[PDB]
């Protein structure tokens, strides 16, 4: 006789919660529970829905009950883990996760939630096993498979690669079809190809999310500032990341905020994050003009709150759907204008979302319909990059001619440092190359060249040469941590070896050190057929992460190139990978998703870069900051034409000589790396969007000036 | 071995 009324209340209450009455749903969960107190079923469905509306306490509470009554309970197991992840207790979560897995050995979710936990924490091939494991125990099971997908593109595993990513766009399809949250997450929706409307429609979900985690709140509409009288005429601009910190986003815009014009902007720098105690995080506190710690308010409501409070203007997303987001807060809608700028290489799909900064090259009109949000130009690039603050080290440089009689070569041993120029005029027959006010200075195989060789080779960590302190370019560490994170300038001359790294003495190097996610077998081929047209040269690529290098390793095997033709390095401290960016030759920038800071950093060491823009927002970045360079030749409209550029580059050395020396000029002369003239730009843009709002107009695109 | 030892050397 199994229907009772409180299975019939909870019943009801699952109807009302799959028609969207989420307020009716907990209505008729707590009215079952009233009727019947240890129902655990309706303790497990009120805690799921309390969990998806934020409650997790309370969900927590009606989970911990639900698995007093029914010690079975695996799925009520592997949803309490999912909540006490959510509550920051991995370990409480994978304690929930194993029990489940040892009541039930057939139970697939947890399993797959065990997956989750070795994914987050960086076990990829944990990750790897168990969604293997809980996708034989549950075939459809698209979390899984999703989840599974997106860890082999980290470790570069493309077996199956087509079938695999047709079933990821049918899945994606069918998810959207039937009005389920899509397995696929939005920032990994670049790596595959759905249409730009199912990017767009991934993202509206999961800013969906936000708003329902906001609903519970019921708060009133927030009265937005209609002029700047409060303000004394200052535009108000908060920027809200949880990056403020050893992240890359404030190696990109750590000076931005000390560069507004006080006169007529008062910034604002709300921090999702704790102090980390680094320089970054130093200097936003500093340079801005109010910070505001959101991390000690995890309140969504308090936090808009102090948002709405402060008087801001203009709110700027720096995180998306990217990691220490609080989108909950732009969902409230605080400010009256709400614009998407730099973190997040998409669209958000959200209404809260005014805005989207970006440029002409990255966001043309004709693909307007990607975004949801309105398009707001920058005049050359959105992209900007603090590496002329960070390393002013590299702004010149030194070699030293160790093949006696070799045609002087650029990249092979290498000295940067501030004092280089006092330490050279020390030397007695400096040569000086002029690259057609620029030029390379050439130190002669002297004793002095002998000693600096031999502490490279002999694997020293820092010789003196005349008073002047030389420091081995691997050693940075130990000589001035940081110096190494970026957070300091070097205060000694640096050496950089090919010899460092095995790069060939007399080879042409081709680099990209990208995560090895952003590479496809599309790209790998293009690459190799690059090898092949090219002899002696090789593609110098990174341990992101190590366990990728053997599978490139292996196709690369099956197309033909030996092991001797990639060089893989590990990862180093950022002022080395930038530094040691001026040993290649060329670098080939992904084409399913651009290099953006990476790019950067290599146009800063005055490497070019070959990119061949796509569809996507992120396949696209790498070309528009070398058109803002002045590199338009770098650019390839197709695979073949990328190839031809880049056999081109490795073949003929005076073109190579001359497109090197106009990436070397062009990242000073160029804004690219002008973070004043960026900062005025965006200004400008700032106060284009308030006079459009201030005239009672909804957003509208923003282009021309 | 050591972080700074070099993958080859110079001639
Ligand atoms: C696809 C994607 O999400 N790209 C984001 C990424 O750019 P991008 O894709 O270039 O950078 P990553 O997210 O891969 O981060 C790589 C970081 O590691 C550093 N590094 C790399 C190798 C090494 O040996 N040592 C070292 O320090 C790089 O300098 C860089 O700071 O970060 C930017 C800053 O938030 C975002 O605007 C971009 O949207």
């Amino acid at each position: 006789s199994c229907p009772t009324h409180a299975d019939s209340l909870n019943n009801l209450a699952n109807i009302k919660r799959e028609q969207g009455n989420i307020e009716e749903a907990v209505r008729l969960y707590r009215k079952a529970l009233e009727v019947f107190p240890e129902f655990a079923a309706a303790h497990s469905n009120l805690a799921s829905v309390l969990q998806q509306q934020g409650k997790l306490q309370e969900a927590l509470m009606h989970y911990k009950e639900a698995i007093r009554i029914s010690p079975t309970f695996a799925d009520a197991y592997s949803n309490m883990g999912n909540t006490l992840k959510e509550m920051q207790d991995v370990q409480g979560a994978l304690q929930c996760y194993t029990r489940a897995i040892q009541i039930n050995p057939a139970f697939a979710d947890a399993h797959s939630n065990l997956a989750s936990i070795h994914k987050d924490s960086g076990n990829i091939p944990e990750a790897i096993a168990s969604y293997r494991t809980a996708l034989k125990l549950k075939p459809d099971f698209p979390d899984a498979y999703c989840n599974l997908a997106h860890c082999l593109q980290i470790v570069c595993d493309w077996t199956d690669y087509d079938e695999r990513m047709k079933k990821l766009v049918s899945i994606v399809a069918d998810q959207l079809e039937k009005n389920r949250l899509p397995s696929v997450h939005p920032h990994h929706s670049m790596l595959y190809p759905l249409s730009h409307g199912f990017r767009k429609a991934i993202a509206e979900r999961h800013g969906n999310l936000c708003l329902d985690k906001i609903n519970v709140l019921h708060k009133p509409p927030y009265e937005h500032p209609k002029d700047l009288k409060l303000s004394d005429g200052r535009l108000r601009v908060g920027y809200v990341s949880s990056d403020f910190g050893n992240h890359p986003t404030s190696h990109l815009m750590q000076s931005i905020p000390g560069m507004h014009n006080p006169d007529k902007f008062e910034v604002f720098c709300y921090a999702l994050s704790p102090d980390d105690g680094t320089n970054f995080r130093v200097k936003v506190m500093a340079e801005a003009n109010h910070f505001i710690d959101l991390s000690q308010i995890p309140c969504n409501g308090k936090a808009a709150d102090r948002i709405h409070q402060d008087g801001i203007h203009i709110l700027v997303n720096m995180n998306g759907y990217t990691k220490g987001a609080r989108n909950e807060l732009f969902a409230l809608r605080p400010a009256p204008i709400q614009a998407m700028w730099l973190g997040y290489p998409g669209t958000s799909g959200a209404l809260f979302m005014d805005y989207i900064i970006t440029d002409q090259e990255t966001s043309p009109a004709e693909v307007a319909e990607q975004y949801s949000e309105k398009l707001a130009y920058m005049p050359h690039t959105f992209f900007i990059g603090d590496h002329a603050n960070m390393f002013p080290h590299l702004k010149k440089k030194a070699v030293i001619d160790f093949k006696s009689n070799g045609h002087i070569y650029d990249n092979r041993i290498v000295l940067n440092g501030i004092d280089l120029k006092a330490f050279l005029d020390s030397l007695p027959d400096v040569k000086i190359v002029k690259m057609k006010a620029l030029n390379m200075p050439v130190i002669p195989m002297n004793t002095i060249a002998e000693a600096v060789i031999e502490m490279i080779n002999r694997g020293q960590i820092q010789i003196t040469i005349n008073g002047f302190s030389i420091s081995n370019g691997l050693a940075t560490t130990q000589i001035n941590n940081k110096a190494a994170t970026g957070e300091e300038v070097p205060r000694t001359i640096i050496v950089t070896t090919r010899s460092q790294y095995g790069l060939p003495e007399d080879a042409i190097v081709y680099c990209n050190f990208n995560q090895l996610y952003k590479i496809d077998p599309s790209t790998l081929q293009m690459w190799a057929n690059i090898l092949k047209r090219v002899p002696n040269s090789v593609l110098w690529l990174l341990r992101f992460p190590a366990v990728g290098e053997p599978n490139i390793q292996q196709y690369a095997q099956n197309m033909g190139l030996p092991q001797n033709r990639i060089i893989f390095s590990p990862v180093a401290p950022k002022e080395e990978h930038v530094r040691r960016g001026q040993l290649a030759d060329v670098c080939l920038d992904t084409p399913l998703c651009n290099g953006h800071t990476t790019g950067m950093d290599v146009l800063w060491a005055g490497t070019p870069m070959v990119t061949m823009p796509g569809e996507t927002l992120a396949s696209r970045v790498a070309a528009s900051q070398l058109t803002c360079l002045g590199c338009l030749e770098l650019i390839a409209k197709n695979r073949q034409e990328y190839e031809d550029i880049a056999v081109k580059l490795g073949t003929d050395l005076e073109y190579l000589k001359k497109v090197r020396g106009k990436v070397w000029k062009q990242r000073i002369s160029s804004p690219l790396f002008n973070t004043k003239q960026y900062t005025m730009e965006l200004e400008r843009l700032y106060l284009q969007m308030w006079e459009h709002y201030a005239a009672g107009n909804k957003p509208d695109h923003m282009i021309k000036p | 071995q050591r972080p700074t030892q070099p993958v080859y050397q110079i001639q």
